[PDB]
């Protein structure tokens, strides 16, 4: 039974292929045999006879994609439409959403208000597989069907996926924040959604002294990742753009490592691509304020006398990178070597962008005398150019030959003049 | 279609009118459906092809303030000025009074050295007599901007100068333009330090001197302005890459334009003022002051060697010979 599933399916598969007349009545019974025949097959047992089920079912659609692809875009959707098992509806979607691009637009209002109610069954299927080929189709099927959408239709999709953010599965998690990133991306009034979606997350977390979820900073924090590179042009405004920088610094400071690794992942987005509406207030000396322990004083985010981005540096190095000592590594089993790259690719991203920041004193006020005689410097953080991993090693390199970019272009090349008032300023 | 018309112009037009009265972006839908028409309808081809052209032109109209369009303005134009020379003059006169206006309000998208050299062209083929009377050319190159906080909006307000200011220099002259800004009551101080501050913050709120002094302050206070801003930007902050080199390309041809004022010759009462004015505090902080934009200068060097000496030309004719400058940019060993 085997070895004749494969032959009977192959012979089929061939008999598709090698027709000549493609438009006789009788063949498009045929083609919808074949088509459900190869989907149920490709839910067995058996690698091989799922293999071959696999590796024909695409080529009878590559030599038929021509002229006719509206059953075959049909027969792959009634496999979606249905909840089958596995093996059968990822391999019925990933196929769906790759020839969603050739949907005549005629054919896309129809086709995105039948695939509603699929997407979001889809999103509660608790299988990683499934989850992870549901997370590539709904780009793909977005960036066609799109546009056809209704202003509560996106919220009907965005909702679906936001109730999967406190899921314990990573999977299920990066599947729900990609997804709803990319359909408020692929929406008709993109920017509107962008702030809905924006302050949806906001409202998640936005109480930062009550107690939330691990897994809902998880996933909200990757969520936030994710959008923030689609945010550099109702529309997203600075004072939700100051709340998530204030979300990001504040889960910084979290006793789970994972919660650390995101909240940084996403700081260093910030900072590689950061809204031009949030780049001048965190450049600005105001700044926030006109709108491995922290042992000291290193200021706030809402001071008035300095630009947030020293703080922010401030923060990043008294946390994960310098103690109060001269010259005293933080030692590898209180923050990790991931920990430690990662906000060192934060301070050097930061300083690209405020340069001052890099030579501030550690702590604005200094702590005592006694235990610490010397003050220490944010600059101290290059002394992990000796660091045993050579990821730390190499995002030292990177922090300060980006500093010389940043000092030079900042200082229009007037090194002696810029170095002099920021030597007197920090003494440094 | 066998003596049968499958399409016809007018129903191409209103087409294209549909596309233009959408949300759909003019630059990408409007204009593109617009170019082959007008190309058709005036380029290559008595009493029904008129009544298209002009319900094509008052299309265009709508659009005016698009680069890409002036273009075919400067088509339909030079078109007309072969075929009707009284219609040359009555549509240009049409033209003139539509984008001066909005020149001073700063309505035309002309942020860019492409824009503002199609504009440019554009005054050139424009009938002389639509702008001969300089009295609404002044009227819509002395004003002020909204505010000089956004980038585009002093890059807008710039443009539109540069643009009147280079037609006052060539289609006009000195005696006539001086004459006129007598006449109006333009003043000095439109622009002066106090107001560039205030404008600068985002709010939009003597003694008989001579319209050459006027105009002089006027030129020297851009060049304040542009020189400020150039030097105390953040480039990924502020502005953007392509403002910055746009607000160099505004610096050069303005610089340019003041080199040609004062060599030429055919501007001799402007130059004695704007020499007499570079020699002169800037009243109490009223206006920009010599040695501030020195300054303001002395920073390029090591960033726009190229805008620096055309300041320096500048300064060789306003005889600014004091070695305080010229001692620094040559470097002269002590």
């Amino acid at each position: 039974t085997k070895k004749d599933r494969v032959n009977h399916c192959l012979t089929i598969c061939e008999n598709i292929v090698a027709q000549s007349v493609r438009n006789s009545p009788e063949f498009q019974k045929l083609l919808g045999i074949a088509m459900e025949l190869f989907l149920l097959c490709s839910d067995d047992a058996e690698s091989d006879v799922r293999m071959v089920a696999d590796e024909c079912l695409n080529k009878v659609i590559k030599a038929l994609m021509d002229s006719n692809l509206p059953r075959l875009q049909l027969e792959l959707y009634k496999e979606i439409k249905k909840n089958g098992a596995p093996r059968s509806l990822r391999a019925a979607l990933w196929r769906f959403a790759e020839l969603a691009h050739l949907v005549r637009p005629q054919k896309c209002r129809p086709y995105l208000v039948n695939l509603l109610p699929c997407l979001t069954r889809t999103s509660k299927r608790p299988e990683e597989s499934v989850q992870e080929t549901l997370a590539a189709a709904v780009p793909k099927i977005m960036a066609s069907f799109g546009n056809f959408a209704n202003d509560n239709e996106i919220k009907v999709l965005l909702k679906a996926f936001i109730a999967n953010l406190k899921s314990s599965s990573p999977t299920i998690r990066r599947t729900a924040a990609g997804s709803a990133v990319s359909i408020c991306q692929h929406s008709r009034r993109t920017q509107y959604f962008y702030s809905w979606l924006l302050n949806v997350l906001l409202g998640l977390l936005v109480p930062v002294e009550d107690e939330h979820s691990t897994l809902l900073i998880l996933g909200v924090l990757l969520t936030l990742r994710y959008l923030v590179p689609l945010l550099q042009q109702v529309s997203p405004s600075a004072e939700q753009l100051v709340q998530v920088y204030e979300l990001t610094l504040h889960h910084t400071q979290h006793q789970d490592h994972n919660v650390v690794t995101g909240a940084l992942e996403l700081l260093q987005q910030l900072f590689r691509t950061p809204p031009p509406e949030l780049l001048q207030t965190l450049t600005a000396v105001g700044g926030i304020g006109q709108l491995c322990r922290i042992k000291g004083d290193i200021g706030q985010s809402t001071d008035d006398d300095s630009a947030p981005l020293v703080h922010c540096v401030r923060l990043l190095s008294a946390s994960f990178l310098l103690t109060g000592g001269k010259n005293v590594l933080v030692p590898d089993r209180d923050v990790r070597v991931s920990v430690k790259a990662l906000a060192l690719s934060c301070v050097g991203a930061a300083v690209a962008l405020h340069p001052e920041s890099f030579f501030s004193k550690l702590y604005k006020v200094p702590l005592d005398t006694t235990e610490y005689p010397e003050e220490q410097y944010v600059s101290d953080i290059l002394n992990y150019i000796d660091h045993g991993d050579p990821q730390v090693r190499g995002a030292t390199a990177i922090l300060c030959g980006t500093l010389i970019c940043s000092i030079l272009s900042r200082s229009r090349f007037h090194v002696g003049d810029w170095m002099g008032t920021i030597r007197t300023l920090t003494g440094n | 279609y066998h003596s049968k018309q499958i399409i016809g112009i007018p129903k191409i037009i209103q087409l294209c009118d549909g596309i233009m009265a959408s949300g759909r972006k003019a630059v990408t839908h409007a204009i593109p459906a617009l170019q082959p028409i007008v190309h058709d309808l005036f380029v290559l081809r008595g009493k029904e092809l008129e009544t298209q052209k002009e319900v094509v032109v008052s299309m265009l109209l709508r659009l005016i303030q698009y680069h890409q369009v002036l273009e075919m303005f400067i088509l339909v134009l030079q078109q007309c000025h072969k075929e009707n020379e009284d219609k040359w003059k009555r549509l240009s006169r049409q033209i003139a009074d539509i984008i001066l206006p909005m020149l001073a309000k700063q309505q035309m998208h002309i942020d860019s050295h492409e824009a503002l050299g199609v504009l440019n062209t554009l005054f050139e083929i424009l009938a002389p007599s639509s702008l001969r009377p300089v009295d609404m050319l002044l009227r819509s190159m002395f004003v002020t901007p909204n505010t000089m906080a956004s980038v585009s909006t002093v890059q807008l307000w710039i443009s539109g100068i540069l643009a009147i200011l280079r037609v006052l220099i060539s289609q006009s002259t000195e005696d006539i333009v001086l004459s006129r800004i007598q006449e109006l009551s333009f003043s000095p101080y439109l622009i002066s330090c106090t107001v560039i501050n205030r404008l600068r913050d985002g709010d939009s709120t003597q003694i008989k001197n001579l319209p050459e002094e006027t105009f002089s302050r006027f030129l020297l206070q851009l060049v304040g302005i542009l020189l400020e801003d150039i030097v105390t930007k953040q480039l990924k902050v502020e502005m953007s890459e392509q403002q910055h080199t746009f607000y160099c390309q505004e610096l050069g041809t303005l610089l340019m334009c003041l080199i040609h004022i004062f060599k030429s010759g055919m501007f001799r009462r402007i130059t004695a003022a704007a020499t007499r004015l570079f020699r002169s505090d800037g009243c109490g902080g009223s206006f920009y002051t010599l040695d501030s934009l020195n300054l303001r200068a002395r920073s390029m060097i090591t960033t726009h060697p190229a805008l620096v000496l055309l300041w320096c030309q500048i300064l060789l004719l306003v005889n600014h010979t004091d070695y305080r400058w010229w001692a620094e940019v040559q470097q002269t060993p002590k």
